[PDB]
């Protein structure tokens, strides 16, 4: 009967959509997870979505999602408050049901659930407090000791006496009365809370906003007899701008630093001008192209931005890393533009961050010598670079430097001979040509 | 003018003996507005 | 707080005497 | 003043210290009553 089939296959699609987007209800997933919620035929499954956020909030597998499933249900109730109604009869009954069974586990789950849903004032205050004064005329104190952990910042802005005469009670058994030490522990815990203030208990899932949620604050009592309509969980069969040419806003920033810069004797309080002004970290790359351009104008090179740049360096990695991705773009991208004088404050302004190991020294590697890709001007960089960086080493610390220092592409030893005539006739082009020694045996090795 | 810059205050005590560096700046010169000004000994290399 | 930097007081020194930590060298 | 600081002259005795006052009130509700057990406390 193709009305029944269709009326049947329709039921069970509609449930495995509701389950499936149940079982994938995460924080940051929620309100797409509602949109596709809301495209389902929630009235007509109005009790399968019910059953599927009980039984998910109870497979105790979540409880740390109950939070998620309470804003859940706080949209739902929103846009349809006769659901919101039907989850809150179920829930209520599942607490009193394990309540009566003794089943510790399953009252947390419940009682955490009802906290959360008073949170989002899908339910009444009302609702808790005699949950709470219930479970506290017996002991069951872990329970309740737990729902007022999770339901007790919203208990004392809606209802502080009410929630303070049941903390006078709580109080009451703490101080005069005998209780077993695990119990008791928990219990003084709370008691602690509340000079604390909760402040790890008012954190989450607030995606509606206090009149967005058409507040159907539902004001059940847990001693009604209620309904709960599992029936309806059942098959059936229903007969019924302008774009920016000009970087002048960043000309202005230029001219600040620039003019930090120029200003400011000795290097080291010009470090802490530029440090001064936290600069967020997506402009500490260029401000260093700032630096350096400044001091290929001063005609010299001077110690002034080598100490410079080496106070800022080790005051924090972003300095490490800006200085160098800037010698990857300069010796990569920019060289071609500098004149051969501009190279000689170069090659020794790198000198000076080397061979004092602030670079560090590795970073050497991106450089290459071969007839096919090298600039001459770049050549002439490089011969500024070493000729720095002996001066201060001597030839001596420089051999041990570079042999520790597994540079490869400029020192080949793997073959290749024509590249490393290039290179000893490099080195010894430079004058020192002590480095190629290694070389040289290569040299015989290949012939 | 020359006279703005700042001035390192160290440690009037132990800078009679060690040279403990640079550890702090006095105020050089002042302003309402602070704007900068630049400073001769920046403008002439050094002899070195 | 004074901890022995600065001026004896800024009377003659026609500065304003303010001092700051040097975020410069630390480390 | 006399330990630290080598060779003081005119200088006075700081007066040391206080009980560290625990005076916990109440001006939020006019209807608390005068004597209550404050979260503040300890629970005993």
């Amino acid at each position: 009967d193709e009305d029944i089939k269709f009326q049947r296959e329709n039921w069970e699609m509609i449930r495995s959509h509701v389950s499936p987007i149940i079982s994938n209800l995460t924080m940051d997933n929620l309100q797409e997870s509602h949109r596709d919620l809301f495209q389902v035929n929630i009235l007509i499954g109005r009790n399968i979505i019910c059953k599927n956020v009980v039984d998910f909030t109870l497979n105790k597998q979540n409880g740390r999602l109950i939070p998620a499933l309470s804003a859940l249900i706080a949209l739902l109730n929103s846009d349809i408050p006769d659901i919101g109604e039907t989850l809150a009869k179920e829930l209520m009954l599942m607490f009193v049901q394990q309540f009566n069974r003794k089943d510790y586990v399953s009252c947390g789950n419940i009682l955490q659930c009802l906290s959360i849903l008073f949170l989002y004032d899908v339910i009444h205050e009302i609702v808790i407090l005699q949950i709470l004064l219930l479970l506290l005329e017996k002991n069951s104190l872990r329970l309740v000791i737990a729902v007022m952990k999770i339901c007790g910042w919203k208990l004392a802005l809606v209802s502080k006496k009410t929630h303070d005469m049941i903390w006078e009670k709580l109080r009451y058994i703490l101080q005069t009365q005998e209780l077993s030490s695990t119990l008791r522990e928990s219990l003084e815990t709370l008691f602690e809370i509340r000079q604390k203030d909760y402040k790890s208990g008012s954190q989450g899932l607030f995606i509606l906003d206090p009149t967005s949620y058409t507040v159907h604050t539902h004001s059940y009592i847990v001693s009604d007899e209620d309904e709960a309509n599992k029936e309806l969980g059942n098959f059936e069969k229903c007969e019924n701008q302008i774009y920016d040419m000009t970087s002048t806003n960043d000309v202005e920033f230029k001219k600040k630093i620039y003019l930090v810069l120029k200003s400011s004797l000795s290097g080291d309080e010009a470090a802490h001008k530029l440090l001064k002004l936290k600069i967020a970290n997506n402009l500490k790359k260029s401000v260093v192209d700032i630096i350096i351009k400044s001091s290929l104008q001063e005609s010299t090179f001077s110690k002034f931005y080598s100490i410079l740049s080496e106070r800022m360096i080790t005051f924090h990695r972003s300095w490490q890393t800006a200085y160098n991705e800037t010698f990857e773009q300069n010796y990569t991208q920019d060289i071609e533009d500098y004149e051969t004088d501009q190279l000689r404050i170069l090659g020794k302004f790198w000198g000076h961050l080397i061979s004092y190991e602030f670079l560090p020294m590795d970073c050497l590697k991106i450089i290459k010598l071969t007839e096919e890709e090298s600039c001459p001007q770049g050549r002439i960089f490089i011969k500024f670079l070493f000729q720095e960086l002996v001066n201060e080493l001597g030839l001596d610390e420089l051999q041990l430097r570079l042999n520790s220092s597994k540079l490869d592409g400029m020192f080949p030893l793997e073959g290749d001979a024509e590249h490393i005539r290039y290179s000893i006739n490099f080195f010894t082009a430079i004058g020192l040509g002590l480095l190629t020694e290694d070389m040289r045996s290569r040299l015989t090795i290949i012939q | 003018s020359a006279s703005h810059i700042l001035i390192p205050a160290s440690d009037l005590s132990w800078s009679k003996q060690t040279d403990t560096g640079i550890t702090h700046f006095r105020a050089g010169m002042t302003h309402e507005d602070e704007k900068l000004i630049p400073t001769i000994f920046r403008y002439i290399t050094t002899w070195e | 707080s004074y901890n022995g930097i600065g001026l004896k007081s800024a009377k003659g020194s026609s500065t304003s005497g303010h001092v700051q930590r040097s975020l410069a060298s630390n480390n | 003043p006399h330990l630290y600081n080598s060779r003081p002259r005119s200088v006075r005795i700081p007066w040391y210290n206080n009980p560290v006052s625990c005076i916990i009130q109440n001006d939020e509700e006019y209807d608390t009553p005068a004597l209550f057990f404050d979260p503040s406390l300890n629970p005993i």
